[PDB]
């Protein structure tokens, strides 16, 4: 397993909802923060063999 | 990662049925006690 439980992932911003607009909540950051698109980048052992 | 492989190989397998589960479209032989039936029937590692 990796250290933080997540590899290099994408930055998604903060988005509110009324209609087509979907902008400018001021409830999250301007850049936002990374939220792990996908699965955890694991690697594999056969440690009993 | 080695203790869980020990409990899966002894105390998850060798468990009576209606606990183990058959995966996606693996053909079991309908004989309930032949070798290929106990082989393709795969034990759950979460109930133990």
């Amino acid at each position: 397993f990796p250290l933080g439980g997540s590899a290099a992932t994408d930055t998604y911003s903060g988005i509110k909802a009324n209609g087509q607009t979907w902008t400018a909540d001021d409830n999250y950051a301007d850049r936002g923060a990374e939220i792990e698109s996908g699965n955890i980048f694991a690697m594999e052992i056969n440690l009993a063999a | 990662n080695l203790w869980r492989s020990f409990l899966y190989s002894n105390v998850a397998l060798y468990l009576p049925d209606s606990y183990k589960i058959t995966p996606d479209n693996i053909t079991l032989p309908e004989n309930k006690n032949t070798y290929a039936y106990m082989n393709g029937r795969v034990a759950v590692p979460s109930a133990l």
